């Protein structure tokens, strides 16, 4: 697995029953989120891990055919059919940066 | 989609 990209944001989570964003992995604050390609089946994650403590708050595919919104140009979010995942980027051109590479991937998919 | 500092 390869990285594409590394990203500072705050990885949440949609809390739907309480319609509230909730810490992803209960624990508050930024991470570096990747985006990592394997390349034998040509198949994309998104894996962010805490920087202070590493533990691992999201690790989800990006399956073809994914409507990534960048609802502000500071938080972007997308939806499987389990949960809804938002990144709360540390910058601008951290959202960049990871939209450059999500939008990459969905294009290759 | 979903659409704060309380949350955060």
């Amino acid at each position: 697995e390869q990285s594409i990209c590394q990203a500072r944001a705050a990885v949440m989570v949609y809390d739907d029953a309480n319609k509230k964003w909730v810490p992803a992995g209960g624990s508050t604050g930024f991470s570096r989120v990747h985006i990592y390609h394997h390349t034998g089946n040509n198949t994309f994650r998104v894996v962010g891990r805490k920087i202070q403590d590493h533990q691992v708050v999201i690790n989800c595919a990006i399956p073809k055919g994914l409507k990534y919104n960048q609802a502000t140009q500071t938080f972007h979010q997308w939806r499987d059919a389990r949960q809804v995942y938002g990144l709360n980027f540390g910058s601008k051109e951290d959202a960049n940066v990871f939209a450059s590479a999500m939008m990459h991937a969905l294009e290759v998919l | 989609x979903p659409p704060t500092e309380d949350e955060l």
